[PDB]
RNA sequence: CCUUCUCAAACAUUCUGUUUGGUAGUGAGUGAUACUCUUUGGAGUUAACUUGAAAUUGCCUUAAA
């Protein structure tokens, strides 16, 4: 386990480096780079490790996207069974009770007929930020929503359990979407050794809370993976050695 | 020599306002339904689901009657 | 003037040298065909060259396929000027001793915050 | 005759689905048989039934040997079958469309059954459908007068039954039906004795009604047969009994 | 002092500069009192809390609601050149004029009491930069929206008919009807320029 | 002269949803389908409030 | 001898482009008299006991099309060459060229009639489209402008 | 003128949780310092952005006639 105090000396000296006399991303993007003796080297996965986080950075990301130029929007990809079954009003009635809001639910059909053009698909996908996807069709998507949409960590979808033991229920999705939203952070898995965790918005993450997020991630990485070196980095800063495995 | 048409046009040739009839869903069909509502209110017309039920009882009872006595 | 090598461009996704050789055999005897692919992954950059042995037969094809709409997007095709041969479109497909240096590199790296 | 450029790409891209489709299945059941589950989709045998409101009762498959009758269908549109499916359809000699055969379903048979699923339709038949198939269609490749055997002609007799098989107790054509409906030991010999069943095609013509009945029935295949294209695609079973009324 | 932009994205740039700047008392100056019906009606319907001042409304209706801005802290009003003349609030920092003003000569004189920029394709202070791929992609949202309500279609129309009349009824030799109408319709987002 | 059954039932939907916010009522899409003005909707509601509450 | 505005027809759209035009246009059939009637009886049976967006179709009246070009609302316009009074449609390719609306002379008037629930149509146009076929429509616009317009720029000349 | 892997398991149930496994891409181009590796050959990687589906060459048969 890592000390809390090196991370505090890591984050606040980057608060120094961000307080200097593109800028929407360079100042704002807290990311942390993780190295391994060969992450998943031989197979090109696209899963997102949903790292459990104590305090959300998405309800944070909810606000500052209204003050900044780009609207943070949430997608749900469903199969055919549910879209004929469920409306946004049922989602809105049981998620605004928190205050989270699904903007658009999209069938598997709609990815292949009404956004099949590469131009319109890039126009459709690049708007959204939280791409969620129901599990039945999660495994069909890189034919559907393109390869360009999997270059990011936003636009790559998240598999989410919507079936209450083999049958769909709305109750199952409604508390699970909150589970991914406020408690979870994605990170992808390249078959390289380098991996970053784009932790999020530097305008948010009051840096005592931010250290709580960083240390909790380092728990779920060292247990799940062998690791070599860990670095925190505001976007192309000097890299800061936080943890040093051998 | 395609002389006048080489200078390609910009605004349409009119300036007429476009009516509200080209937006909210159309009166004509809405009037026509209301008449077919009226006729089934008077019962001149059967709905198509019961016409299958008129054809379900019918058309199986075929060749099922006495012809000599 | 015009020469024998052709510039078939704007090719549909899923249309390779074989089908390029097969379909353009229909016009006559065809010299040699490639298609330009990405080196890293064996997929096409959607423009390719072929040559007929008859310089007559080339501009037959160009006057038949210059704007020929083909499953999504029309093929743009070009005869070429004299010389300027087909060249180089290879058929690509989908292709504690350390601990000494990392102990060196962990200590070297701390100088950088002191640098800035 | 001349080939339009529309064709050769559509044929390319459809088979290069099937070249990708069976590759994944051939990798999977390799890892199912060799038992190296670290990353698989599913870990068991799936057989789904589609009958009638359009029910989809997915089932498991135990080791219990069952009897399947398989009809060759001509699907899909632009698919030159690859080498891996030329073989199975030739080993079942289902190379003619609208031709059927009974086979036995084991756990040796089921993995190869996921190969040919888009090219045929399968299912469990009934005894009536067992019986009314054979005594109404039946070919026997047997010697003619002296030279010409391959007149396959007809299950005319019960003493031709004495002739070729005979010594396995195979005495009459009704006795053959005992060897198929019940898994007998000489089941494969009598299965090798009745080589096709030349079923008729349903639409069977051009014309006024025939164009329409073709169109109305062609969409009916698109509901009663779905093409899963999945790694752990189920094997889809239809009712044979209602199908043979359409085919006899 | 100014921002050089083409007529397509003039409005689209403005919606960017409003959303990024949502804390400051800022004023836009537009020409027609008919027009700021339009740009007010969008922004309350694409959900920016804007304010609206124009000749086509009553006096104390104009005044008491203008009074709300003057005692405010955060928001934004849209007004004409004419109705805001003589009544400058010192509590302001951004004066962005979208149009060439009514009097171009006497316009500089009304500054000096408030930072300024304008918008011009062919037509003291400096300019600003703009990174071109940052403008909001609401034109997809708007074109559906300009076709769906007819009230918003009518007010788009009057916001266009009255925009160009005022553009012709102006002083300067520069600002005289050279501009192509394919792109000013896109500032109000049409397929065809009415 | 009275109002039709559909018209009355449609006005019930509008009144229970908004109340007396005619601006919201005409910018509404789901209930007010035919994009009628403020003056049209309020007039018909006044007639509705005479026969009913 | 033919005066250039006549025999601006007969230099029609070719085999493959015409096939692809109908591949688009046959998607956008007007709802036929029988289909429309049964839909309204479905509406009668449903709405009397216990929402829809504007549906796209081809536009097919000569007056309606001559309205739509110069409105401007038309995107693609198909024009039959065989017309009993030819003078009915001779101005129409020039009108499209002047207003900048992409047009194509199709071959066969009954061929237009098939897609439109009529005997003959003389002119057919597609004003608006569903989102999925938008890119396909605009591609066909470029396909027609390359094949029809750019090849026959000299169609305004030569007797 | 083809139309694309629409869920498997395990444990625990509250009317669904927990856990594991399953996804091999249109192309081109720009580009922010870092990570590993072996060996100077470059390999695998790590923000972000552009683009009409763009482009001028890296060594089976009745879907018959």
């Amino acid at each position: 386990a890592i000390p809390r105090e090196r991370v505090i000396k890591a984050v606040n000296e980057l608060i120094k480096f961000t307080s200097k006399p593109e800028e929407e991303l360079k100042k704002d993007l807290q990311l942390i780079v993780v190295n391994n003796k060969s992450f998943t080297g031989t197979s090109k996965s696209f899963k997102l490790k949903l790292l459990n986080v104590k305090h959300s950075f998405y309800k944070p990301w909810k606000e500052a996207s209204a003050t900044a130029v780009k609207d943070f929007k949430v997608l749900l990809i469903l199969k055919d069974s549910d879209i004929k079954k469920v409306s946004e009003d049922d989602l809105f009635d049981q998620l605004d009770s928190e205050g989270i809001k699904v903007d658009e639910i999209i069938c598997g059909k709609d990815l292949k007929t009404v956004y099949k053009a590469y131009e319109a698909r890039n126009a459709f996908i690049s708007q959204f930020s939280l791409i969620l996807a129901d599990d039945s069709i999660v495994t069909s998507l890189p034919k559907l929503m393109g390869g360009k949409a999997y270059n990011k960590v936003e636009t790559t979808p998240i598999s989410i359990r919507t079936h209450a033991n083999k049958e769909f229920s709305l109750t199952t999705l409604t508390n699970n979407i909150k589970k991914v939203y406020m408690n979870q952070l994605p990170v992808k898995l390249p078959r390289g050794t380098t991996l970053n965790v784009h932790l999020g918005n530097l305008e948010w993450l009051r840096p005592e809370e931010f250290v709580d997020n960083v240390e909790l991630i380092s728990e779920q990485l060292i247990k799940a993976y062998q690791i070599r070196s860990i670095f925190i980095k505001t976007n192309r800063s000097p890299v800061l050695p936080l943890y040093y495995n051998q | 020599i395609d002389w006048f048409t080489r200078h390609e046009e910009v605004m349409p040739l009119t300036a007429v306002p476009e009516p509200k009839r080209r937006f909210v869903p159309s009166k004509n069909e809405a009037k026509r339904v209301m008449k077919i509502v009226r006729a089934i209110r008077e019962g001149r017309i059967i709905p198509p689901k019961k016409l299958k039920e008129m054809k379900e009882k019918e058309k199986i009872e075929n060749y099922q009657y006495d012809l000599w006595g | 003037e015009y020469s024998g090598i052709i510039y078939v461009s704007r090719l549909p996704h899923g249309f390779h040298e074989k089908e390029l050789s097969k379909y353009f055999a229909q016009f006559g005897d065809l010299k040699e065909v490639r298609l330009a692919r990405n080196k890293k992954t064996g997929n096409s950059r959607h423009y390719g060259f072929l040559e007929f042995v008859n310089k007559e037969d080339a501009m037959i094809a160009q006057e038949s396929m210059n704007n020929y709409l083909l499953m999504g997007h029309l093929l743009q095709v070009r005869v070429l000027p004299k010389g300027a041969k087909i060249e180089k479109l290879y058929k690509y497909k989908k292709r504690k001793q350390l601990k000494d240096n990392m102990k060196q590199k962990h200590e070297e790296r701390i100088k950088k915050l002191a640098k800035s | 005759k001349f080939v339009r450029a529309e064709s050769i790409v559509a044929k390319t891209l459809a088979t290069s689905r099937e070249k990708e489709r069976i590759k994944r299945v051939s990798i999977l059941e390799d890892k199912k048989a060799k038992n190296e589950t670290q990353h698989i989709a599913s870990g068991k045998d799936f057989i789904l039934k589609i009958t009638e409101g359009l029910i989809r009762e997915k089932t498991t498959y135990d080791g219990k040997p069952a009897l399947l009758f398989i009809v060759r269908v001509r699907g899909p549109l632009a698919v030159n079958i690859p080498n891996k499916a030329f073989k199975i359809l030739s080993l079942l000699r289902l190379v003619e469309t609208n031709t059927g055969v009974f086979v036995k379903l084991t756990k040796n048979v089921y993995p190869l059954l996921k190969v040919i699923a888009p090219y045929v339709v399968i299912g469990k038949p009934s005894l009536s459908s067992i019986r009314s198939l054979i005594q109404k269609r039946g070919r026997i490749i047997y010697k003619g007068e002296n030279e010409a055997e391959p007149h396959e002609i007809v299950l005319n007799d019960n003493n031709i039954v004495e002739e070729q098989l005979g010594d396995h107790g195979i005495i009459c054509v009704e006795d053959i039906i005992h060897e198929i409906a019940t898994m007998g030991e000489s089941f494969s010999v009598c299965n090798f004795f009745l080589q096709p069943f030349k079923l008729n095609r349903e639409v069977s013509g051009f014309g006024s009604l025939n164009r329409l009945r073709k169109i109305k029935q062609r969409e009916a295949e698109s509901r009663t047969r779905q093409f899963s294209n999945a790694a752990t695609a189920p094997v889809i079973e239809v009712d044979i009994d209602s199908l043979l009324a359409k085919l006899n | 002092g100014y921002v050089v932009c083409d007529s397509d994205k003039r409005f689209l740039l403005l919606f960017s500069f409003l959303k990024r700047n949502q804390k400051k008392k800022i004023i836009v100056f537009l020409s027609s009192c008919n027009s700021v019906k339009y740009y007010a009606e969008l922004l309350n319907y694409i959900d920016l809390p804007v304010l609206e001042l124009h000749g086509k409304q009553k006096q104390q209706k104009r005044t008491n609601t203008f009074f709300e801005f003057c005692n405010a802290e955060r928001g934004i009003l849209i007004c004409t050149d004419v109705a805001a003349r003589g009544l400058d609030i010192p509590a302001v920092d951004w004066i962005i004029q979208f149009d060439p003003p009514d009097d171009p000569r006497d316009y500089i004189h009304r500054v000096g009491r408030g930072k300024s920029l304008m918008f011009l394709t062919p037509n003291p202070l400096n300019e600003y930069e703009f990174p071109e791929n940052k403008i909001a992609n609401v034109q997809s949202q708007l074109e559906k929206l300009i076709k769906s309500n007819y009230y918003l279609h009518q007010t788009a129309k009057d916001g266009y008919r009255s925009y160009l009349q005022a553009y012709a009824s102006h002083s300067l030799k520069t600002v005289y009807q050279i501009d192509k109408l394919d792109l000013a319709k896109v500032a109000k987002s049409y397929g065809f320029p009415v | 002269r009275s109002q039709s059954e559909r018209e009355e039932e449609w006005l019930e939907k509008l009144y229970k949803k908004h109340g007396d916010d005619y601006k919201k009522m005409f910018f509404d899409k789901k209930l007010n389908i035919y994009q009628q003005s403020e003056g049209d909707l309020k007039r018909r509601l006044l007639r509705w409030k005479k026969r009913n509450g | 001898k033919v005066p250039p505005t006549i025999a601006q027809f007969q230099y029609t759209l070719d085999r493959n482009t015409a096939a692809e035009t109908f591949k688009l246009f046959n998607k956008y059939r007007p709802e036929t008299a029988a289909e429309k009637k049964e839909r309204l009886t479905k509406e009668a049976a449903a709405v009397a006991e216990g929402a829809s967006p504007k549906p796209y179709a081809v536009k097919y009246g000569l007056n309606h099309v001559v309205a739509l070009i110069e409105n401007k609302k038309a995107k693609l316009v198909l024009i039959a060459n065989d017309v009993d009074p030819i003078e009915l449609v001779v101005f129409l390719p020039a009108l499209c060229k002047k207003m900048g609306v992409p047009y194509a002379i199709v071959k066969g008037k009954a061929r237009l009639g098939t897609l439109v629930n009529q005997k003959t149509s003389a002119v057919a146009a597609l004003t608006e489209v569903r989102a999925e076929d938008e890119a396909a429509l605009a591609k066909l616009v470029s396909t027609i402008d390359a094949n029809f317009a750019d090849k026959y720029d000299e169609v305004k000349k030569h007797w």
